[PDB]
């Protein structure tokens, strides 16, 4: 029922690593401050996403048992989760509580950033469905770890080794769901259910980026490796 | 193939 001393140690360690990320307020203050052109926003995106990959590699390396896994499986896990992790992180920031009108302005500024209409609705639909779970910082941190350590990712040679690392994180999240939401015993499965809608973003990330209303889609050598653009 | 990713991983 309650977290064991080992699980509490694990949760605090995941939290410290997750807190090493770019501050959510810094990101929203910039978007809310002034409206930018589609070219300016594409460049902001390119810089934010490059930094995110760097932070994600550091977060991943600290995941218990990750560095004991086969090197090629390590690359396969990172490539498989990078885009999902950025959308989960973007979903977290989008649902952070702000003063009156700010969230409507944030949404309107993102809606006009340059992305094609085709991708705006599937994106805000995912963000709002994330918000309905009223997730805590710990739930976001554990879900990111769970997303990274997915055994059913393509090109993984040893699934069972990945399975063994994901299982203790799934147990910690399950216990937190029961503690944080005792009235709703469905909460854990609802949280896991959101991972399938996250997976759909991998199929159309490349198009979502190429369809951006800009004359030239210039990416960084790190984004070219992780995104396949 | 994934040179930068591998580099950041093996650091
Ligand atoms: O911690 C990090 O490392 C980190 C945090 C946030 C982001 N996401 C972004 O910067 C882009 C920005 C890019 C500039 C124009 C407006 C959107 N972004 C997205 C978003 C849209 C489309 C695509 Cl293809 C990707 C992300 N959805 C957002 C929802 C938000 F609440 C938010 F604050 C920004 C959002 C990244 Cl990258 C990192």
């Amino acid at each position: 029922m309650e977290l064991t001393p080992d699980q509490q140690t694990l949760l605090h360690f995941i939290m410290d690593s997750y807190n090493k990320q770019r501050m959510p307020q810094e990101i929203t203050n910039k978007i809310l401050k002034e409206a930018f052109s589609a070219e300016e926003n594409f460049l902001i995106l390119t810089e934010m996403a490059t930094n995110h990959v760097q932070v994600l590699v550091e977060f991943t390396k600290k995941l218990p048992g990750f560095q004991t896994l086969d090197h090629e499986d390590q690359i396969a896990l990172l490539k498989g989760s990078a885009v999902e992790a950025m959308f989960l992180r973007s979903a977290e920031i989008f649902n952070k509580k702000l003063p009156s009108g700010h969230s409507d302005l944030l949404e309107a500024r993102i809606r006009n950033s340059g992305i094609s209409d085709e991708y705006i609705t599937p994106m805000f639909s995912f963000y709002k469905s994330i918000g309905e779970l009223k997730m805590t910082q710990e739930e976001y941190a554990l879900l990111t770890a769970i997303v990274i350590l997915s055994p059913d990712r393509q090109y993984i040679k040893d699934r069972e080794a990945v399975e063994k690392l994901q299982e203790p994180l799934l147990d910690v999240l399950q216990k937190l769901c029961k503690i944080h939401q005792p009235e709703n015993p469905q909460h854990f499965a609802c949280l896991l259910g959101r991972l399938t809608e996250l997976r759909t973003f991998n199929h159309h990330h490349a198009e979502m980026l190429m369809s951006w209303r800009v004359n030239d889609h210039k990416f960084t050598p790190l984004l070219c490796e992780i995104w396949d653009v | 193939d994934h040179q930068l990713l591998r580099y950041l991983l093996d650091k």
